[PDB]
């Protein structure tokens, strides 16, 4: 998931935004 | 914006900056 | 351990610390 | 909420665990 | 995304976040 | 400057990009 | 609480949160 | 010691607590 | 270098920075 | 002062502490 | 102490070294 | 450059100081 993706590859702020409440 | 390589607490910082007052949920695997 | 003010990014860093793999929610609106 | 409990007021690490999933 | 106060080291951490490889300048005197 | 824009006042992540090279 | 994987300054952050007003000592090898 | 242990393996908050003054 | 306010976790992060392998004590009660 | 091993945002923190009011520029390769 | 020297007041990186072991 | 050097080897605060404005 996002936690792994950002750490083992890369992620965008836009992907991160999906996790805001 | 640029792509991010964020591990551990750096991801939580990033979520914090991205989400502001909305807050966020932090859901690692396992 | 202790009780202190934990605000902003420090609050979510502490949540990360305490919760870790469990994950957590940061919901300032409550 | 957490901000009131831990920022405005003070909280323990155990109270922080209140916000774990 | 959001608008918040970003001060001090948090400001430059946010710049890092936003700019990344582009790099950035932090020039408080302006 | 950035401090006035983002610390004293509030800024967006897009305004922060103003300070990228 | 969950187990921690803390390197560098992240350990010092963790010590800071754990110890509060008591403070702490940070003693690496060598 | 604790600095190495937390970084090369894992450590608990409880182990960390031992280093408070 | 500079003189600034260094408080809380930022203070102990700066100590980490400055001291590193020497290690340090953070003793707010003094 | 001791030598530093600083990656990612930790370098930006270090620059922040070293430069204070002067601020700094953060210029990665590529 | 350090908090008075560096937080309440301002300190240099050299004063911070006062707190190294 | 300095960003890579600090991360892939080591760097001094004094080297870092060169990047202040
Ligand atoms: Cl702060
Ligand atoms: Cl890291
Ligand atoms: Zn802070
Ligand atoms: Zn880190």
């Amino acid at each position: 998931g996002i936690v792994e993706q950002c750490c083992t590859s890369i992620c965008s702020l836009y992907q991160l935004e999906n996790y805001c409440n | 914006f640029v792509n991010q390589h964020l591990c551990g607490s750096h991801l939580v910082e990033a979520l914090y900056l991205v989400c502001g007052e909305r807050g966020f949920f932090y859901t690692p695997k396992t």
